[PDB]
């Protein structure tokens, strides 16, 4: 049970700021407060702050020059942090911490924010080839992995999940891609879709076979 | 506020093993380092072993390799130092305590209580109490003394208290002794006034928590 | 994120005889896509596909979760050092870019194995 | 894998005086260095971090200092009270390590002990055994020498002797001195007496009983 806790949506290659703040007021010195942004589960260093001069290096090449904090932020009490260039790799629980030097070297601040990072993915490219019947739906670069569904554009309902055959890609640059083949009976006037659904975002993107 | 409690400590037999638990609150525990630090009775402070936030770099003392093992607990928040194969010299007062966060300690270790192990081929043993009783030898000028010679109990504390408390004046308790035989022993003296000999009665009380031994004993003059 | 660790980090073998390299990915991941293995030369410091079949023989066990190289007929250069590259229940393009993908959720290369002939 | 000299290991001060304690280490340290206070049967207690930062509750007479390889603890005007044992500790590295300690005792004025003597127990001697107790009260300097002698008889080896810590406020001793027999050694002698030599005494004190 942490003082707070917090989800964070960021996109891929985006600027992205989780914060610890306290309710602004210049209220805080830099040479009394001691702040630490580390991960959750490696407790990994990704950041910090401390009155004395410090080495650095300390923080992996990982977040060395992509995670910063605003001394002025500091003194107004938001010791937020700022990544710069997120990657599917990032996806993982941080945590921040603040200490008062002139306090017992006390919590002032104790916050995990779990950060989920998404991409959306591209509109659905339907095909319409034949056998004695047969749709393939196309999308690339999303992230998570996505859902897939076949719509009936005639009463809007969904098809079933049997009759489509998905297959999940992971490319370079760390995204997904989706290939869905769907085998239906012929009917007269085949009017369907294929909706690809990016379960984080909450968006679905959605093509029609004419 | 921060709060470090130790338990799991006492007396064990030479060879034994002993798991000491301490308990933290206060302070997020999975982001600090932890640490075990002992002290030997009149001897220096001598750390024992330290563990990283995650538990994968430990340190111990040469004295401990392959001896004891510390682990840690994020999710319960606590911090274990299990002890085999324990000698005499491992006897002595262990504090947890909680120190930085970054690779170059920066923040000052915040200490615990400290718990007490005792390794030793005797046995537990409830103190013997006996009065020094006042009389005209242990007198001058207007002042006397009396006491309670608490002997012959393992393993140590005692706590000696005169009257429940009440009296806090002139109240010397002396520095336990390790006997020949492997036993403690101490006296408490008081300082009285010498009218009180005859009409105030004296009460030492010790109690022996190792041992769950409380005594009140009546220190009567010899007239 | 993800996580696969080999076995073994360093083994001698003698010339003419099979070596065996295996490698699990480790839980909750739910099953294995895709099973990628490289070497690199001892000087360059870049890593190279192992095109399976043949002289190189992969065993893969979807229970198990695991899958093991085995090198035959082994010459004096066939030394440096070994990775495996694995993703969970998702397929790829090319091995090219699986270890380019450090901390991934889905896929994670190996710890690497050292190997010397005599 | 630090090394912490602390010097001196011992000293005396009378109140009012100045004191400096040296901590010198094996490498290095930039004021990564802590100064903690250590009273008898009590935690250590932390005075001083940062080289020269007080912590709260620290009065203003104590005085960190030092940068690199040399650090200093200062106590401005010494009190009754400064009577322990303090330590420095490095916290620059894991692991972090401590100085041996020094002692400080304080410098009073030669006050000679009060003697007292009580004689073995009832219960004691029901038992079976018996025990003598010398009792020097508020004494300085913790320097002297209690003897027994039984029927005139020098005894040693059957006696142990314990002293407590320094007065809060007086800055005196008191000892206690046990000899310990049989009840048969107990009851074949006679007389019993425990004679106090100290330096604040002009002739030796001789308290005796004899019972038994
Ligand atoms: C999509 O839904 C429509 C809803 O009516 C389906 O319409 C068919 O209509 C004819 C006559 O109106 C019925 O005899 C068929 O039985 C209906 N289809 C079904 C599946 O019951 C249309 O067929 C649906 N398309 C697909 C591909 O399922
Ligand atoms: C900066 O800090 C380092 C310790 O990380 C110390 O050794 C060095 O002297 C400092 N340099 C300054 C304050 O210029
Ligand atoms: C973002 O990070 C990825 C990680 O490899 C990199 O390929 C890409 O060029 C970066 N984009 C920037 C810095 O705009
Ligand atoms: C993909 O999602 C983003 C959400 O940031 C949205 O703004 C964008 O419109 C979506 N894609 C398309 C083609 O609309
Ligand atoms: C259906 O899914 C299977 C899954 O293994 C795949 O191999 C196959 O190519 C897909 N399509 C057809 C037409 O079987
Ligand atoms: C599409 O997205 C909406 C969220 O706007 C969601 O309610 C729905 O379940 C998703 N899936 C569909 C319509 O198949």
């Amino acid at each position: 049970g942490d003082t707070q806790e917090k989800e964070v949506r960021a996109m891929v290659g985006s600027d992205v700021e989780l914060s610890c703040a306290c309710p602004e007021g210049s209220r805080f010195d830099l040479n009394d407060v001691y702040v630490y942004w580390q991960t959750s589960e490696s407790k990994t260093v990704v950041t910090y702050h401390i009155p004395q001069n410090s080495s650095l290096e300390n923080v992996d090449s990982r977040y060395r020059n992509r995670a910063l904090m605003s001394p002025a932020g500091m003194l107004r009490g938001d010791f937020s942090l700022r990544l710069f260039n997120v990657t599917p790799q990032d996806e993982q629980k941080f945590h921040c911490l603040v200490l008062s030097q002139s306090l017992g070297f006390q919590e002032v601040l104790s916050v995990e924010v779990t950060l989920h990072v998404a991409a959306n993915f591209s509109v659905p490219v339907v095909s319409a080839p034949h056998s004695p019947l047969t749709f393939t739906c196309t999308s690339i670069n999303g992230y998570p992995r996505p859902n897939v569904y076949w719509i009936n554009k005639t009463d809007n309902s969904l098809l079933d999940q049997a009759l489509q055959n998905d297959t999940v890609f992971l490319n370079m640059r760390g995204l997904y891609d989706v290939v869905s083949v769907l085998r239906i009976a012929r009917t007269p006037s085949v009017n369907i879709g294929c909706c690809i659904e990016n379960v984080l975002l909450q968006q679905n993107l959605t093509v029609g076979s004419q | 506020e921060v709060q470090l409690v130790e338990s799991g400590g006492g007396l064990v037999q030479p060879g034994g093993s002993l798991r000491l638990s301490c308990a933290a609150s206060g302070f997020t525990f999975s982001s600090y380092w932890m640490s075990w630090v002992r002290q030997a009775p009149g001897k220096g402070l001598e750390w024992v072993a330290y563990i990283k936030q995650d538990g994968n770099e430990k340190y111990y003392v040469d004295s401990v390799k392959g001896r004891f093992t510390i682990s840690r607990d994020n999710a319960k928040n606590s911090l274990y130092l299990q002890m085999n194969s324990l000698r005499a010299e491992d006897t002595a007062v262990y504090y947890c305590a909680r120190e930085g966060i970054l690779w170059f300690g920066d923040l000052p270790t915040f200490w615990g209580q400290g718990t007490l192990v005792t390794v030793s081929s005797a046995s537990t043993k409830g103190p013997s109490v006996f009065p020094l009783a006042p009389s005209s030898k242990s007198t001058s000028g207007g002042t006397a003394a009396l006491g309670c010679l608490v002997k012959d109990y393992f393993p140590e504390p005692v706590t000696v208290s005169w009257n429940s408390g009440a009296l806090t004046s002139g109240v010397h308790t002396f520095p336990a002794v390790l006997q020949s035989s492997g036993l403690y022993s101490l006296s408490s003296v008081v300082t009285v006034p010498s009218s009180s000999l005859g009409t105030q009665t004296y009460i030492c009380n010790v109690n022996h928590k190792p041992s769950n031994t409380k005594v009140d004993k009546k220190v009567e003059p010899k007239s | 994120g993800a996580r696969v660790d080999q076995t073994p980090r360093s083994v001698t073998k003698e010339t003419g005889e099979s070596l065996t390299i295996n490698c699990v990915l480790r839980d909750p991941s739910y099953a294995l896509g895709s099973t990628c293995w490289y070497r690199k030369k001892s000087g360059s410091t870049n890593e190279e596909s192992i095109s399976k079949g043949g002289r190189y023989v992969e065993t893969v066990n979807s229970g198990s979760k695991s899958f093991s190289l085995r090198i035959n007929d082994l010459t004096v250069e066939d030394g440096g050092t070994y990775r495996c590259g694995a993703t969970d229940t998702v397929r790829i393009y090319s091995c090219d870019y699986l270890c380019a993908l450090n901390g991934h959720r889905d896929a994670a290369c190996g710890g690497g194995t050292v190997v010397t002939v005599n | 894998d630090i090394q912490m000299t602390q010097s001196p290991s011992s000293l005396s001060a009378s109140v009012g005086d100045r004191v400096t304690i040296t901590c010198r280490a094996s490498q290095g340290i930039s004021n990564w260095l802590a100064w903690y206070q250590q009273k008898p049967e009590k935690a250590p207690k932390s005075l001083i971090y940062a080289a020269s930062s007080l912590q709260s509750g620290v009065p203003s007479r104590f005085s960190g200092s030092g940068s690199g390889t040399d650090f200093t603890l200062t106590i401005s005007s010494l009190q009754p009270e400064d009577f322990a044992t303090y330590y420095c500790q490095q916290y620059d590295s894991y692991p972090r390590t401590f100085g041996q300690g020094t002692k400080v005792e304080i410098k009073r004025t030669v006050a000679a002990p009060s003697v007292f003597i009580f004689p073995p127990s009832d219960e004691q001697l029901k038992s079976g055994t018996a025990s003598v107790v010398c009792l020097l009260n508020n004494f300085y300097p913790r320097e002297a020498k209690v003897q027994w002698k039984v029927d005139n008889a020098l005894q040693s080896g059957n006696s142990q002797e314990s002293v407590t810590e320094q007065d809060s406020k007086d800055s005196t001793y008191s000892l206690s001195s046990t000899l310990t027999l049989s009840k048969a050694d107990y009851e074949k002698h006679k007389v019993y007496a425990c004679e106090v030599t100290h330096q604040g005494l002009s002739s030796p004190v001789t308290k005796s009983f004899n019972r038994g």
